[PDB]
């Protein structure tokens, strides 16, 4: 009864519509096993939330570069930051995996053993690391405003928004990479060029996407 | 028993003649949802009433000031003497503020019918608002609504639908020929066979953009006419 | 039953008119959680009371000292106490005042006693409204006065934001900026100096220097979210 990605086709048995963003899309049956699906649900949310941060960061800095505030392009930012600020790349890389390793490992072992991180072993904190649902930590640290601790109906609506905006951001980040490879320019240079002449400046005329053209 | 848009057709089960100007016409079935029909009826009234003002404005303005091309009347240099070369940004500020108020007031009436009938400052002033889209009261000072309202609503929607088609005829005629509705009529009468759509449809007389006090505004015809 | 921010609308369930200034406005549902609302209620009063004093302070400075721009008052002010002497006093005095206010919020009634003089104590009170020595004079009904405080407070919070963005866009104080509007109202609004259309975006230039030199150091002074300006 619920809308599906391919109208007319029944949804698969293992997608029962409870999860956020459930449109019955799993043509390769990758999440058929329930234990695999829980792992994939968290994988989609981690990917989506990183993509949303990346899309917003790329967009903001691209605007700054466009209006001449001196920001580099996202594909040049890495070089400019280390050279301008005299930062050792390997040292920054090691710190990143220490901090991400700690946060990721604790997340990893909450999936393997829910609520196991709330025993007080980490500096005595108990409730903030209990977790609420698979992929939805909650609590005072991860949900300081308690928007998951108010109206239940409102909370479910936010889950639908989060995953949909997350999927859109993942597609957008794929677009940034593909557009940079095809055009060699920044995302808003591409947008500006399209707006100037939409009929003649698009992927069909970039000389790469349609090689036979 | 009412006449329908075509002979031998059957009106949709949800079009029973309750609304004015009901010919049972809905090829795309957009009005099958009862909630959508109410919203689409409001937008039809807005298009009908704004279109009638548009046709009257273009026709009256062309008679009063034949030298002014209605298509370009929006440029600040073409404004009347008191407002000539007025800051278009400041002009837009008034329109945004005032239209946002009246449109949200009208919008809240759709959301909760009968909830914004009263003056928010001077309590006691109210509009009857018998039906959604028909405020009445201060909006009907001459009291014509105190009569055959259903007949008047039929007349309003019939003239409104005709004006909607009429105005888009003005826009397309302006783009194709670069003349106002009355100027276009005169051109046809003088040379009916040498001046008609068969020859003008291939030409779009609108520039690709115009400069308005330093801001470049993109322009477009409604079809890929030959610039 | 009560006037609403949007007349004809239905307020959210978690808002019932108990709080002063409750006009049923919480579109995002930030105050649904009871514990969050207690913290947010305290925060709104503090923001409003700071903003009211700041807006009144800025206006009086301009009248009394029209030659000094309030946005520049940080660097133009010279006193014997110096920069770090003033900051040190401010830090300790504010740390004491804020921790005591904070403790009342966590555990109401626990900081009503005067630490030094044992005979002075605040009478029992609601959180955010410490009576006693803080309220020697109450002109009228508290319920009505609480509404007046929050309504003037919410207006002063917006006024300060108006001062900041006007200063960065015009480089003038609130009164000087107003007189500019009155001279040419049709050519001084934000619409009159900015516009974005498909293919072209025009924004005003930031009228604040990118940096300030102050006693041998350079203080960055960036405009607020300039890249996002209309
Ligand atoms: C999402 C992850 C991610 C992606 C897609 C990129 C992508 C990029 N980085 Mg970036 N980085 C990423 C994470 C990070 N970068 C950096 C630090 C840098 C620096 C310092 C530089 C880049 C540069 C580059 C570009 C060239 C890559 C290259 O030399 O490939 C060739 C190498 C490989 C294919 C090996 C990859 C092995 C895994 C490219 C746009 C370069 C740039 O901007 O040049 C103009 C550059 O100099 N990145 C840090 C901080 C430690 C990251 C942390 O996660
Ligand atoms: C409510 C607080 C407050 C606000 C809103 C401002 C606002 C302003 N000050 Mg002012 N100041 C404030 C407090 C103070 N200022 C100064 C001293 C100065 C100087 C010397 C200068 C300004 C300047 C400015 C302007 C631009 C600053 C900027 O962009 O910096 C960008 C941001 C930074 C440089 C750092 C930001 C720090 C961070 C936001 C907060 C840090 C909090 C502390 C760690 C907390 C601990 C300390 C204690 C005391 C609370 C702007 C109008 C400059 C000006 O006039 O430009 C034209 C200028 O030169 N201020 C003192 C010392 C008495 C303050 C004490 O509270
Ligand atoms: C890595 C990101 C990722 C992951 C792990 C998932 C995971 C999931 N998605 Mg999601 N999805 C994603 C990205 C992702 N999605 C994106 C970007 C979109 C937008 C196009 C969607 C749109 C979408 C819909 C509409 C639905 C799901 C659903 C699901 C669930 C069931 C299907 C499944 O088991 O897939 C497991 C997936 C993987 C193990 C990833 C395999 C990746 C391979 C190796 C590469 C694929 C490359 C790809 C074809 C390139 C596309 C290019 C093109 C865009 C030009 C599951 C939790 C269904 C659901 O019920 O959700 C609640 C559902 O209805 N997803
Ligand atoms: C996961 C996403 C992500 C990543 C990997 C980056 C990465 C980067 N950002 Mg971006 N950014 C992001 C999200 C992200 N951003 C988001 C969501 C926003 C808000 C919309 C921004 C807004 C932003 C700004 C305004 C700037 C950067 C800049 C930078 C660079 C330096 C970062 C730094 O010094 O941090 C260290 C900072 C902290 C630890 C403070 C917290 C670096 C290439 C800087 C840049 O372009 O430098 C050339 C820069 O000025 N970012
Ligand atoms: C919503 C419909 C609409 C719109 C957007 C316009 C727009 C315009 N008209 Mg038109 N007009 C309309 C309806 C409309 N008219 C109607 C219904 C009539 C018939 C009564 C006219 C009769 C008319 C004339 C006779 C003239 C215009 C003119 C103008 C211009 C503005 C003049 C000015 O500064 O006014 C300033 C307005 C005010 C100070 C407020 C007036 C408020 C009252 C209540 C109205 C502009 C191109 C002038 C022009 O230069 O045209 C080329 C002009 O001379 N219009
Ligand atoms: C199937 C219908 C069809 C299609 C796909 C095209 C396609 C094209 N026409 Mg042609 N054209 C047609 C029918 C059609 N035409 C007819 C019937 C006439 C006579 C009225 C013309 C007269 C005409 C001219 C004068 C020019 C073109 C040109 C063009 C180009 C588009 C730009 C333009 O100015 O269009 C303008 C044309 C139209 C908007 C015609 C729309 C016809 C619709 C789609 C079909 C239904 C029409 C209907 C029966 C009413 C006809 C009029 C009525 C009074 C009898 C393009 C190659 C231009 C070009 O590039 O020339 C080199 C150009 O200058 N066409
Ligand atoms: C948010 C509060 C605030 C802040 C941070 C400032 C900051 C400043 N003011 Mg402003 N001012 C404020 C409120 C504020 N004012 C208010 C409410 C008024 C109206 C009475 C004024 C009237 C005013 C004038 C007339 C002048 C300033 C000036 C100044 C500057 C120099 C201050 C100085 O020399 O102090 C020196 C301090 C003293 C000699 C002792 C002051 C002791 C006071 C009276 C105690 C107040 C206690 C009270 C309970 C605090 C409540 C704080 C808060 C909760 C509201 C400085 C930038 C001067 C300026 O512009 O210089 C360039 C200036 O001429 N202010
Ligand atoms: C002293 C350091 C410094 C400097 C000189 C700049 C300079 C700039 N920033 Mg950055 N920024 C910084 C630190 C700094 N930033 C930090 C620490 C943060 C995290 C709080 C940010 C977050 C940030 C954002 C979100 C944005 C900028 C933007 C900008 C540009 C316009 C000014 C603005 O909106 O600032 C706003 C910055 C602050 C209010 C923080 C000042 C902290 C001292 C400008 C190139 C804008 C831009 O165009 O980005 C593309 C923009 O939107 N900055
Ligand atoms: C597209 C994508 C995944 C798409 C997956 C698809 C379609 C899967 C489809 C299916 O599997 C299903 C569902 C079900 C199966 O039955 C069928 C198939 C068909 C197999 C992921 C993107 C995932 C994208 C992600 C995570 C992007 C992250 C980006 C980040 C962190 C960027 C960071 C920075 O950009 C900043 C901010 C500033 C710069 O200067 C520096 C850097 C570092 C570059
Ligand atoms: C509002 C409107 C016009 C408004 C014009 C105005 C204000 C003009 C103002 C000015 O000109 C002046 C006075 C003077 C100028 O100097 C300046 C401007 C500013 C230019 C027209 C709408 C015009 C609207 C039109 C033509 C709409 C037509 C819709 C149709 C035919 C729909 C049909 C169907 O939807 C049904 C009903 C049922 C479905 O099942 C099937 C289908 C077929 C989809």
């Amino acid at each position: 009864v619920r809308p599906v990605w391919f109208p007319g086709n029944p949804p698969p048995a293992h997608l029962d519509g409870s999860l956020a963003g459930d449109y019955g899309f799993d043509p390769l049956f990758l999440g058929q096993e329930p234990q695999t699906l829980k792992w994939y649900v968290q994988a989609e949310l981690v990917h989506g939330r990183f993509a949303m941060l990346g899309a917003a960061g790329i967009i903001l800095t691209s605007i700054g570069a466009k209006v001449g505030l001196g920001f580099p392009e996202w594909y040049d930012a890495g070089k400019v930051v280390v050279e301008k600020n005299n930062i050792d790349f390997p040292t920054l890389m090691v710190i990143q995996f220490y901090l991400m390793g700690w946060a990721e490992t604790k997340r990893w072992y909450d999936f393997k053993n829910p609520g196991s991180q709330a025993d007080g072993s980490f500096l005595g904190f108990t409730e903030e690391f209990k977790g609420l649902e698979n992929g939805y930590p909650g609590g005072r640290f991860f949900d300081p405003m308690g928007l998951s601790r108010g109206d239940a109906a409102k909370y479910q609506e936010y889950k639908q928004k989060e995953v949909k905006n997350g999927r859109l951001a993942m597609i957008a980040c794929l677009g940034f990479a593909a557009q940079y490879a095809a055009t060699g320019k920044g995302p808003l240079d591409n947008l500006a060029d399209h707006l100037a002449d939409p009929n003649h400046v698009n992927f069909a005329t970039n000389g790469v996407s349609i090689p036979i053209a | 028993d009412r006449k329908l848009w075509a002979p031998g057709v059957v009106a949709p089960e949800y079009l029973k003649g309750d609304l004015a100007g009901d010919y049972g016409w809905d090829p795309l079935g957009l009005g099958a949802d009862p909630t959508a029909l109410k919203w689409y009826r409001q937008s039809e009234l807005q298009h009908a009433r704004w279109a009638m003002l548009g046709v009257a404005g273009v026709l009256v303005q062309e008679i009063v000031k034949p030298d002014v091309y209605f298509y370009e009347a929006g440029l600040p240099q073409n404004l009347p003497e008191p407002f000539t070369n007025i800051n278009m940004g400041g002009l837009l500020a008034w329109e945004f503020i005032l239209m946002h108020w009246v449109e949200v007031r009208r919008w809240q009436d759709y959301k909760n019918f009968g909830s914004v009938n009263e003056d928010p400052i001077f309590k006691g002033n109210k509009v009857p608002n018998p039906e959604m889209g028909y405020p009445g009261g201060i909006f009907d000072p001459f009291g014509f609504s105190k009569g055959n309202l259903k007949e008047l609503q039929t007349k309003e929607i019939k003239n409104g639908r005709l004006a909607m088609i009429a105005y888009m005829a003005f826009i397309l005629q302006a783009q194709a020929t670069g003349k106002g509705p009355l100027a276009a009529l005169s051109a046809h009468l003088s040379n009916p066979f040498g001046n008609n759509i068969l020859k003008n449809i291939g030409t779009c007389t609108v520039p690709h953009s115009v400069d308005v006090q330093g801001l470049t505004i993109p322009l477009t015809c409604l079809w890929p006419g030959s610039q | 039953s009560r006037p609403l921010w949007l007349p004809g609308s239905t307020p959210p369930a978690h808002l019932k008119g108990d709080l002063p200034g409750d006009f049923g406005f919480d579109p995002l549902g930030l105050g649904a959680n009871a514990e969050s609302l207690k913290w947010f209620k305290e925060s709104e009063l503090v923001h409003s009371r700071w903003a009211m004093a700041a807006v009144a302070g800025i206006l009086v400075q301009e009248i009394v000292r029209p030659d000094v721009f309030w946005y520049n008052a940080g660097k133009e002010v010279e006193s014997p106490l110096g920069p770090l002497g003033l900051l040190a006093v401010e830090f300790f005095l504010m740390h004491w005042v804020e921790v005591r206010r904070w403790q009342d919020l966590r555990k109401p009634g626990s900081v009503d006693q005067d630490p030094i003089f044992s005979q002075y104590k605040l009478p029992p009170h609601e959180v955010g409204y410490p009576g006693g020595v803080f309220a020697p004079f109450i002109p009228g009904d508290l319920a009505e006065l609480k509404v007046k405080e929050i309504k003037n407070g919410r207006l002063a919070m917006l006024a300060f934001v108006g001062f900041v963005m006007a200063a960065q866009v015009t480089g003038k104080g609130p009164i000087a900026a107003l007189q500019e509007h009155l001279a040419d109202p049709w050519g001084t609004t934000i619409f009159s100096k900015a516009a974005v259309v498909p293919g072209q975006a025009v924004a005003p230039p930031c009228k604040i220097p990118a940096s300030v030199s102050y006693k041998g150091i350079e203080i960055p002074t960036p405009c607020f979210l300039q890249g996002l300006w209309p």
